[PDB]
RNA sequence: UUCCUGCCGAAGUUUCCCUCAGGAUAGCAGAAGCUCGUAUCAGUUUUAUGAGGUAAAGCGAACUUUAAAUAUGUAAGAAGUCCUUGUUUGAACGUGGACAUUUGAAUGAAGAGCUUUUAGUGGGCCAUUUUUGGUAAGC
RNA sequence: GCCCUGAAAAGGAUGGCGCUCAAGCGUGUUACCUAUACUCUACCGUCAGGGUUAUGCCCUGACGAGUAGGCAGGCGUGGAGGUCAGUGAGAAGCCUGACAAGGUCGGGUCGAACGGCCUCUAGUGAAUCAGCGGGGGAAGACCCUGUUGAGCUUGACUCUAGGUGGGGAGUUUGGGGGCGGCACAUCUGUUAAACGAUAAGCAGAUGUCCUAAGGGGGGCUCAUGGAGAACAGAAAUCUCCAGUAGAACAAAAGGAAAAGCCCCCUUGAUUUUGAUUUUCAGUGUGAAUACAAACCAUGAAAGUGUGGCCUAUCGAUCCUUUAUAGAGGUGCCAGAAAAGUUACCACAGGGAUAACUGGCUUGUG
RNA sequence: GCGUUGGAUUGUUCACCCACUAAUAGGGAGUCUGGGUUUAGACCGUCGUGAGACAGGUUAGUUCCUACUGAU
RNA sequence: AACAACGGAUCUUGGUUCU
C-alpha cells in the first residue's frame, strides 16, 4: 500500500458500489475477462433432459 | 462421456479438454483455432454436409446440402455447437425439388427433423416438415 | 489397549443446507416420573357415506341411475345426552341434578396418553405389490 | 405336450456315479426320514398370581435368539481394619488325577511364613539328494481427499506533518444466470375532494373470451327533456326529435356511415441480415436491440397492423421522525471470504483389475 | 493328423511390400528383448505481472515355500 | 508321559514419599 492496495484501487474507480460482481482474482493484470479465460484450462453432469 | 476427455501434457494431470463424440455440422465457417484454444473438439471424421432427406410423397430420396440448424432441444447449447444430436430442427437446400409457394416464388429451403440416429449410423436421415 | 452370569434391546428414516464437506435435529428401545386402571387402547373386521363407477344387471337401442370389493378418514357415548335456563313466540356460554355404568355393534385384555430425558444409530443391501417416463435391452 | 436346427472356444456344473415301460416329464393315491418347528415329561435363570411370626422359603403359569447399547448381580487380583484365642520345620510355588469368572484335595521338587470370611480401598481382569523356473523379495506405484507444514510471485487482506512503503513479516485462496407478467359487467373497508354525485387505486367468493391487442370487415348511435308505455311508481319496458356531438374519441390539448356499442376471423416471442456487442475452438451470426423485403389477418377491393414491454441478488430495523413502533427508499453506503502455485513437495487412505449382469459377441443399415 | 518359412522400415512398424513352397489359416494361456509406462538434469516455443505447466517435442533411465526334470 | 544341559517367573540389607 497505501496505492499497492486493491482496496484503494477499488475505492477510487468505484467498483465498490457493485462489489456484488467482486470476481475471484480481481486485480489490474488479468481482470475478469482474463481470470474466466484462464480458469477454462483447470461437461458429464449426467442430467436427463426432455427433449421435447 | 458423450463429452470424451482426452488428456493432454506429458504428465496426464490436466486434461481440461472435451471432445465431442457426435455428427456436427458447421461448414465453410470453421477456420480452427490455435490448439491451445481446442476447449470443445469436434472430430472431422464425424463431420457430415449432406443428409438424406425425404417426405410421404413419391418417396424420393436426394441428398442436399445442410443449411444450418435451428432449434435442437434439451439443452440448445448443441444448437449453438451445430451437433446433429436425433431430434433437431434442421434447413436443407431443398432447391433439387423444385417446390413452389403460392404468389410464384419458388421455395429452395426448408426446415427438416433428423429421425434417424447419425451416432449409430454412417448416414443421417430427415423428413421435411412440410 | 483387559474377568464372568442373567435381562432388555435397536439404527440405518425425518428438518433446517446458496454446500461434497461440517452441525445437531424428529424417529427406533430399556428408564426417575403415579395423575387413569380406565369403560380405556387396536398396523384389525363391520355397520353409513366420497372413490378404483373397473360394465356384465339399466328398466332412463338415448343414457344415469347404480350392482360387485379396489382400500380410505370420519361419529361408534359416561357428565355423552337430558330436567332445570343463571343472562341478553325464536338463538345461544347453560349453575344445580338425573339416565351411573347391555352405558349405546361384535373381536383381542389391562403395559394405553405423560408436561419431561437417557447412550448408540444418519439419509443401507435386496425382492415383491401399484404405475409414471423408457428404448434394442438395461433402467 | 415332447425331442431335433434354433451358436460356442481357447476341470464345467444334473454335485459325482449313473439312468431309457427312467433313476427323464405332467398328474391321482399309499408307507417313512428328518429343524434347535410342533405335543408331552424332568433340569438351570426371569416375571406375575397367592401363602408363609419375610432382602428367606413354598404352590401355580409363561418365557430363554441376537450386534451397538443400557440395566441387575457374582469370581479373581495390589494393600488395609475386624474376625476363625486360624494354618506351618512343614507353609508359599511348579506340573499333574479327582470333586460360569473360579475354588478344593492326593501325588514327583522344595525350603520360610502363609490362609478362610464381613468390609474398606485402588497403579486391580515312508523320507531324502542334484537341476530349469509357471506362482507369491523394489511396496511403493497412484485417481483423489487433509486445510497437517511450507516452496514461491504479486495492485490478494493485515501493518511497516505528508508520501514510496511483500524490500519485511502473519494469512488465506469458499461449498451460484437469467425473471415479471391479463382486461373488461360487478359489490364491499380506505380513499371521499366532507349540502353530494361519486371519481382518479389498494384486496377480495365473481368470469371469459379480448387467442393477455381488439386489428380488420358490416352495421347502430348516444347522457338527458317532453308525449308517454298492466303491475312499473322518480330510477325495470317502449317510440318520435336533439345533444356539435359531458359517451369515449385511454387522456392531458387550439379539438364519425367513428376512434364509443353490436355479429365473424384471428397470430405474432415467424423467417435471412444490410448499422451497434460478445465469446471461448471469433463459431458466416449463437442473439435482442436498428431497419430492410416476404408471411398473416381482414374485404368484394382500396386498404391498416401483426409480430414484443421491461428489469442484477438481499436489505425495508445497515435511514429516518422513535424511546416504547407505521412505513414512505439502494438514483443513499458495502460486501457474501484476502489471488494462484507444490512429480522439490512428506505422510495415512475412499480406490478402477488382467477380461462375466440377467450367458453377456457372431452374415446380411 | 502333420506343417504354416526368410528379408524389409523409425523422417511410430494402431502396417505394407516378394524370395520359395502344396500353403506360407485365425485366435487365447500369458510368458527373454526393444519403444515406453514415472519423480533424475537440461533445452527451444507455447501461456502468465510470476511462481508455475504444457498444443508439440528433444535429451538422461534401474529396477531353498509350491510345481516339474533325474537319483538314493 | 517321566528322567537330563538350557533357561529365569512366583515366593530379596532395595527405591519413593513424608517430618
Amino acid at each position: 500500500g497505501t496505492g499497492k492496495k486493491e482496496k484503494s484501487r477499488r475505492i477510487r474507480e468505484g467498483d465498490t458500489k457493485d462489489g456484488n460482481l467482486r470476481v475471484k482474482g480481481e486485480n489490474f493484470y488479468r481482470d475478469s475477462k482474463r481470470v474466466k479465460f484462464l480458469n477454462m484450462y483447470t461437461f458429464q453432469d449426467s442430467t436427463i433432459p426432455d427433449a421435447r | 462421456e458423450m463429452f470424451k476427455v482426452i488428456k493432454t501434457g506429458k504428465s496426464r494431470s490436466k486434461s481440461w479438454k472435451r471432445m465431442i463424440t457426435k455428427h456436427t455440422f458447421v461448414g465453410e465457417g470453421f477456420t480452427r483455432r490455435p490448439v491451445k484454444m481446442e476447449r470443445i473438439i469436434r472430430p472431422s471424421a464425424l463431420r457430415q454436409k449432406k443428409a438424406n432427406v425425404t417426405h410421404p410423397e413419391l418417396g424420393v430420396t436426394v441428398f442436399l446440402p445442410i443449411l444450418a440448424v435451428k432449434k435442437n432441444p434439451q439443452s440448445p447449447m448443441y444448437t449453438q455447437l451445430g451437433v446433429l444430436t436425433k431430434g433437431t430442427i434442421i434447413e436443407v437446400n431443398v432447391s433439387e425439388l423444385g417446390m413452389v409457394t403460392a404468389g410464384g416464388k419458388v421455395v429452395w429451403g426448408k426446415y427438416a427433423q433428423v429421425t434417424n440416429e447419425p451416432d449409430r449410423d454412417g448416414c443421417v436421415n430427415a423428413v421435411l416438415l412440410v
